[PDB]
């Protein structure tokens, strides 16, 4: 969860409203195992 | 004390963040009682209600954020047992003591009524003479203060006796024009360090 | 240039007037010929002012006790003091068991002789005397009636100091005391500003609110001196 600490200040002349992008990785000690199939690829037809 | 104390270092000394405090342009101020204001949060709170006798020493910290266009000053001091006064109604002549929740404000704090004496009857312009920290909006935004364990007994109860006060005084009242944001909070985030806790007992809560 | 005067030794130690205690013949007080004083050195308001310089203090005391008649005349009058402990028999009168001295020290002076010197060591059962206490001295709820033990450390109080006229009959003379006390042995600690308001109650720090003096004086203009 993020939360608002103080507040968004912002002087006169600049926009009120930001945008945060998120990134996301692992670390060193990170480790899998027992490969699979995912959900992530679907055949309903052949490919042409 | 011939009993052996706990050291729950994890579960107790941590960063505890408190509620914001709106600035505006009137703001007297506020201030807070210590060890009064974690009594009811986390793990610090509940051992804080098992156990007779409470040393622990404190860590400090205030937030409050501002812009280049944004001119103000803060003056953030501790002061070691901080006695609240009264007007008396004004004349002087009536016997009044400051209730409960003033004395004890708890989580949430309190708001002064005459900054200049700080309900103290002391001037405003000595109170650097005990550890204090400027906070300008044109350079540092923050403030850190630690302040040990100061008594004249090792171990003390941690529901009646307050050690110190917090101070938060806009001295210089924050100016800006119109159109920028009028919204400045104040947050105020604060730690325990090297707690020590002893004479388990039942549930006190005050 | 020698810091020996500013040092907090030579500034502490000398004599200031804690206490006045009468026993006048005529009156509704002390006509009994005895006086009941429960110790507290707050009434007094200049020295006060210099015991609010810090928080914790420890030291040691030594007293004078000076008597002459309120017209300031004097009369071979023998005089009793005695000092009682937290828990020892406070006296109900001049002939009371208190006054007996069997256990609790005493002094005998006259009011011919010089003024009776004791030394007081440090009494409280804790470190240091604290002057500001912030908390309370007692467990459960506190309502507004209960709101008097705000300010109030158990180890300030040391017990109740009382003197009285020698004798079973009543003497006609007027007797007016005053307590000295001279700091000595001192130990300090956490400096705090000096009280710019004036004095109102000896337990707690009360100021008037609807004047506040200013800590400093006023001028017309800014440029002007
Ligand atoms: C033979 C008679 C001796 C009389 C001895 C009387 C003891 C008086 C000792 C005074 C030393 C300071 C004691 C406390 C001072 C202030 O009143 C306390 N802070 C009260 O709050």
């Amino acid at each position: 969860t993020i939360w608002y600490q103080t507040n968004y200040v912002v002087p006169i002349g600049a926009p009120t409203t930001a945008y945060i992008v998120a990134l996301a990785a692992a670390q060193d000690n990170f480790t899998m195992k027992l490969c699979k199939d995912t959900e992530d690829i679907e055949q309903t037809a052949n490919i042409q | 004390a011939v009993d052996k104390p706990t050291r729950p270092d994890v579960s107790v000394n941590r960063f505890f963040t408190l509620d914001t405090k709106s600035w505006a342009k009137d703001s007297k101020g506020w201030y807070w009682k210590f060890p009064d204001v974690l009594t009811e949060v986390g793990v610090f709170g509940q051992n804080a209600q098992f156990h007779y006798l409470y040393r622990s020493g404190f860590c400090v910290h205030v937030q409050c954020n501002a812009s280049k266009f944004h001119q103000g000053a803060l003056l953030v001091a501790v002061l070691p047992e901080y006695v609240l006064g009264t007007i008396a109604g004004g004349t002087g002549n009536e016997n009044s003591h400051p209730p409960y929740a003033t004395t004890q404000p708890g989580q949430v704090g309190a708001v002064l009524t005459h900054p200049y004496v700080l309900d103290a009857g002391i001037p405003l312009s000595q109170l650097t003479v005990c550890p204090h920290q400027w906070i300008n909006l044109r350079t540092n935004n923050c403030a850190t203060i630690i302040v040990p364990y100061m008594n004249t007994v090792p171990f003390d109860s941690a529901l009646n006796h307050c050690n110190f006060g917090l101070l938060v005084i806009p001295v210089v009242p924050l100016d800006f024009n119109a159109g920028a944001t009028s919204e400045i909070p104040i947050t105020v985030t604060i730690a325990p360090m090297c707690a020590e806790f002893a004479g388990l007992r039942q549930a006190v809560k005050q | 240039h020698s810091t020996q005067e500013t040092a907090i030794g030579n500034f502490f130690s000398r004599a200031g007037l804690v206490s006045i205690i009468t026993m006048p013949t005529m009156g509704t007080q002390n006509t009994d010929g005895y006086a009941n004083w429960d110790i507290d050195l707050m009434g007094y308001a200049q020295l006060r002012r210099k015991c609010e310089l810090f928080t914790y203090m420890r030291f040691d005391a030594e007293f004078t006790f000076v008597v002459a008649k309120p017209n300031g005349e004097l009369v071979p009058q023998l005089l009793q003091y005695m000092y009682v402990p937290p828990g020892a028999p406070k006296p109900t009168s001049r002939d009371s068991f208190a006054w007996q001295t069997a256990t609790n020290p005493s002094v005998f002076v006259k009011m011919t002789d010089p003024p009776a010197q004791v030394s007081v060591p440090f009494m409280s059962p804790a470190s240091a005397y604290q002057w500001f206490y912030d908390g309370y001295p007692t467990f459960g709820e506190h309502l507004q009636a209960n709101d008097l033990d705000y300010g109030q450390c158990p180890n300030n109080m040391m017990g109740t100091f009382s003197i009285r006229t020698v004798g079973t009959k009543k003497s006609p003379h007027s007797i007016t005391l005053r307590v000295y006390m001279r700091i000595k042995h001192v130990r300090a600690w956490i400096p705090r500003p000096l009280r710019n308001q004036p004095y109102l109650f000896k337990t707690n720090p009360n100021y008037k609110g609807n004047d506040i003096k200013c800590t400093s004086t006023s001028r017309d203009k800014i440029t002007t001196l």
